[PDB]
RNA sequence: CAAGUCUGGGCUAAGUGGUAAAGGAUGUGGCGCCGCGAAGACAGCCAGGAGGUGGCUUAGAAGCAGCCAUCCUUUAAAGA
């Protein structure tokens, strides 16, 4: 059986593209706001993407499998990804800290992130918003 | 329902179930068939029942091909009646069927129907059935 | 319920042995069965 | 005296009464049940076709709504002869009446979602 | 499609079979040497291989030949092959069954009906070089009686129909609103052909 | 299986002998039968379960073992619990002593006296929990109980487990 | 000639003498015309509360029925529906079974029409 | 009731053995030969399961009465 195949192949370019992946668990709201912070998070980020919720265990064996060395200060739990490497990301999370932070029970979260291609921390990152 | 249009002779003996099939073992025409795990002589209102609830079951679509033909007399003395005095009469035809007999088939439905449907028919009839797909009845040369 | 082909109805019906015998039960209880 | 709602009725184009399902959601409202019959004044323009609803409540006891567009198998049945055929343009025109609605901001997109809704009725798309 | 083969000398083809081992036979105009195969193997091939396609037989030695199998005999009661004929080939144009492949949507079927494969296969001579898979029939035309047959089939080069050709190859067919008038008909009385004087 | 480990707590002596095994505990004392074609005895800070051979009858007698000990763990470390509702109009229920006396419908109330190693609650009047040590136990009082007047069938009468009941959508009528 | 009720809804075409022949020729006609009987059906409209509309309409298409259609009127809510005369015996006590006894409902003639081929035999009684 | 509570390996758990068929069945043991599994659902469990919203008939058929067609959208993934 396959050992990380057709789906890293996706996952280690669209996230092989740039050095900025920022870290993200976005499952836990009614998709109608869901399917509107993914089309609304294109008005702050470039290429044709907001997150690709892919497979920890996936996104795992490709930030090492691409050289991109570890994200691993999250890399565990329902990982989403708001992946700016195809994005015109900086303020671009500046403009993802309101429509599901300050909008549910705190509804998607932060985690881990690459400034440049250096590991950007949690809430060094989180703060880096406001 | 389904009987020799016409006869050297009215009556015939009774014969005997043997082993085999001789022919009729591969299925020809359909995707799916029935075929007999035992010998019987098949009745022309069995064939019938069978066939019958095989349209029931796909209700307009797909063909049906009867591949059995109950030829052979079938011969009952009247009720009550003693030994001797001839030959009863006939009450009917069968068909003669041996172990390994593709009697039916059928085509132009999906699997779920085909499967479904011969499950039914087979149920009308008196003997132990399989369904088949098309293996190796590329039986041309 | 009481006859000699005993098969699943619906989804939620649930082939048992016990107390010797066959039994069946969906949650509905007109499916609930035993062979005899 | 009572509680606060989002509510998302789905109402036809005139005949407005307050008549059920504008009854049991609109009575904890204190809704203008006939400041509806606001709506043929901007649909006194188009004639026909359905046009979805959000009523909302607050405190004071008053009523808000903002409606979407009419039906996507709607201004394909005029642009067809229909109770016929569109192009790969006058589905690339219908795709801008509803762009902000669907969920796509394209039209590459948009348009198959039209183009998808040919078959739902038979109707052909003119190549 | 390969296919491990065997030589059998001249003991019993019940044990083969006994044992796991489907007997059988290769033949020429030049060879003929008794050989079982593997029928748990064998049949795992000939399900995709049938008659159509080629399969090599790798003997013992290495000799790896190609054959089609010209033969197969089941068991009747059991579906079981109990022999298998393969067909060596050589420089030679062979006589062999060769796939349709019925694309398309018949506007018969469409139109409610049945589309009747007659045949499956067409008997074609051809030279082991260019062994077709499919032949792909044209099948779309075919309204709910009409039915295409012989050579309204493109044949690739070198291929060539050892058929008639007139042999029909297709049918559409009509396909519960007459299972009254099939009840009710309750008709006939058996005919005796009169024996007798005259 | 599920034979994981198990995990002893506190004040819990599991003592073991080829057969059985007791389970001691801040709650009660608990005897607990085995096969013993299995072989447990007093284990470390945790209780684990091996089984000879993996036929039918090993695999099966594992688990249901691992369980049945489990529970015993669990029962003297405050297992009690499940309670019922007892839903509809004259019927309510009411403590006399330590013994139940459910008024449910029927001509007389009917009282349960409570067996050895199980207490009866009736916290609100409609509300009444069983508690014990054992578990099984706690298990059968609670359907005796519930047995007295079974829901439902047609309506919201008659005394519930908390977890909850189709009705019928019958004869109005 | 079935049960002996009037013959309805057909046009004679001619193409004391008189009277014994158009008599004997008739009675024929509608042997060789291969009959059926008719027989009447009343528009009904039930009034309930919607809680019962469910269970009120599948006894309607229980009682042979044809649902038309249903509006509000008032707090509660009409069923229109055409139902032969014949099923609709005890039909106020049926339904105040299904409605609490808050539904009522009226019925009035409307017209004949042809019966499901299981009366007719099990009507030539 | 004369001679093995003989030896080695299986099976059976019904007293089957020690009375019967179509048929039914997580009985049990064994042989297959296909899938799935460091692209970590097998089972439980926590999320999601959504747009276009469907054509027809029908009083009403809107994923679910029964008939034609199974075409896209945003997708992690969601069947007309």
């Amino acid at each position: 059986a396959a050992a990380a195949a057709a789906a890293a192949a996706a996952a280690a370019a669209a996230a092989a593209a740039a050095a900025a992946a920022a870290a993200a668990a976005a499952a836990a709201a009614a998709a109608a706001a869901a399917a509107a912070a993914a089309a609304a998070a294109a008005a702050a980020a470039a290429a044709a993407a907001a997150a690709a919720a892919a497979a920890a265990a996936a996104a795992a064996a490709a930030a090492a499998a691409a050289a991109a060395a570890a994200a691993a200060a999250a890399a565990a739990a329902a990982a989403a990804a708001a992946a700016a490497a195809a994005a015109a990301a900086a303020a671009a999370a500046a403009a993802a800290a309101a429509a599901a932070a300050a909008a549910a029970a705190a509804a998607a979260a932060a985690a881990a992130a690459a400034a440049a291609a250096a590991a950007a921390a949690a809430a060094a990152a989180a703060a880096a918003a406001a | 329902m389904l009987m020799p249009r016409r006869m050297k002779y009215r009556k015939q003996q009774r014969g005997r179930l043997k082993g085999a099939t001789k022919g009729g073992d591969y299925v020809a025409f359909g995707d799916y068939g029935l075929v007999a795990l035992e010998p019987a002589w098949i009745t022309a209102q069995q064939i019938e029942a069978a066939r019958v609830a095989m349209v029931r079951h796909f209700r307009r679509g797909g063909k049906i091909f009867i591949r059995i033909f109950p030829d052979k007399p079938y011969t009952k003395k009247p009720l009550e009646v003693r030994m001797g005095k001839g030959k009863g009469n006939v009450e009917g035809y069968v068909a003669v069927v041996k172990p390994g007999r593709v009697m039916f088939e059928v085509a132009g439905v999906t699997e779920e129907q085909a499967m479904e449907a011969l499950r039914i028919a087979g149920h009308k009839l008196p003997i132990k059935t399989k369904i088949v797909r098309r293996d190796a009845y590329d039986e041309a040369q | 319920k009481v006859r000699a082909s005993v098969k699943r109805i619906c989804d939620k019906c649930k082939v048992i042995r016990r107390h010797g015998r066959v039994y069946v039960i969906c949650e509905n209880p007109k499916h609930k069965q035993r062979q005899g | 005296k009572k509680v606060v709602a989002v509510v998302k009725l789905q109402l036809p184009a005139g005949k407005a009464t307050p008549a059920p399902p504008v009854g049991p959601a609109l009575g904890q409202h204190g809704a203008n049940i006939m400041e509806f019959v606001a709506f043929n004044a901007a649909t006194a323009n188009m004639g026909d076709a359905i046009v979805p609803v959000e009523i909302t409540i607050y405190a004071d006891r008053s009523f808000t709504f903002v409606t979407k567009t009419p039906p996507a198998s709607y201004l394909i049945r005029k642009a067809a002869g229909l109770e016929g055929r569109i192009t790969w343009e006058q589905v690339l025109e219908i795709a801008k009446q509803k762009m902000p609605d669907l969920n796509t901001t394209d039209l590459e997109a948009a348009a198959r979602m039209i183009a998808g809704s040919a078959r739902s009725m038979g109707v052909e798309v003119v190549g | 499609y390969r296919l491990k083969a065997y030589y059998r000398e001249g003991e019993k083809p019940s044990a083969l079979r006994r044992a796991g081992k489907l007997p059988g036979v290769m033949y020429n105009r030049h060879l003929n040497r008794k050989v079982y195969v593997d029928l748990v193997e064998f049949d795992k091939v000939f399900r995709q291989a049938s008659i159509h396609h080629v399969i090599v037989l790798e003997l013992p030695d290495g000799q790896s030949l190609p054959t089609l199998v010209r033969q197969v005999n089941l068991d009747k009661r059991r579906r079981r092959p109990e022999h298998v004929d393969f067909f060596v080939l050589s420089d030679e144009p062979v006589e062999m069954y060769v796939p349709l492949r019925f694309v398309g949507t018949p506007a018969g079927v469409r139109a409610g009906g049945v589309l009747q494969e007659i045949h499956r296969d067409i008997l074609v001579k051809v030279s082991p070089r260019n062994i077709p898979e499919f032949i792909e029939v044209d099948v779309s035309g075919l309204e709910i009686g009409d039915s295409l047959h012989a050579s309204d089939l493109k044949l690739p080069p070198g291929v060539e129909l050892a058929v008639s050709p007139e042999e029909t190859i297709a049918a559409v067919v009509p396909p519960v609103e007459k299972l009254a008038e099939e009840a009710a008909a309750e008709v006939a009385e058996p005919e005796v052909i009169k024996k007798g004087k005259e | 299986i599920g034979r994981l480990p198990i995990p002893v707590p506190k004040g819990v002596s599991v003592e073991v002998a080829p057969g059985r095994v007791k389970v001691k505990g801040p709650k009660g004392e608990l005897e607990v039968p085995v096969s013993p074609e299995m072989r447990v005895v007093v284990e470390e800070g945790v209780v684990r379960v091996e089984r000879p051979s993996d036929e039918r009858r090993h695999k099966s007698l594992h688990g249901l073992t691992r369980t049945l000990i489990a529970n015993a763990v669990k029962g003297v470390s405050e297992g009690y619990s499940k309670e019922l509702l007892i839903k509809g109009i004259g019927y309510r229920a009411r403590l006399v002593g330590r013994a139940l006396e459910l008024t449910v419908g029927f001509s007389h109330p009917v009282v349960v006296e409570p067996p050895e190693g199980i207490t009866f609650e009736v916290p609100e009047p409609t509300r009444v929990r069983v508690s014990g040590i054992d578990k099984q136990k706690v298990g059968q009082v609670a359907a005796n109980i519930r047995a007295i007047r079974k829901p439902s069938a047609y309506h919201e009468k008659g005394i519930y487990y908390a977890g909850e009941p189709v009705r019928l959508k019958p004869g109005k009528a | 000639p079935l049960i002996g009720f009037p013959v309805v809804d057909i046009k004679v075409t001619l193409y004391m003498a008189f009277k014994i022949a158009g008599s004997m020729a008739i009675k024929e006609a509608v042997q060789k015309g291969d009959p059926v009987i008719l027989e009447p059906i009343m528009r009904v409209e039930v009034t309930t509360p919607e809680e019962y509309m469910g269970d009120v309409i599948g006894d309607l298409n229980a009682r042979r029925g044809q649902i038309l259609g249903m509006e509000p009127r008032g707090n509660a809510q009409v069923i229109r529906a055409f139902v032969p005369l014949a099923e609709m015996f005890g039909y106020a006590t049926d339904l105040r079974s299904k409605t609490q006894g808050r539904g009522s409902f009226v019925m009035f003639f409307d017209h004949y029409q042809e019966v499901p081929k299981q009366v007719q035999e099990k009507l030539i009684k």
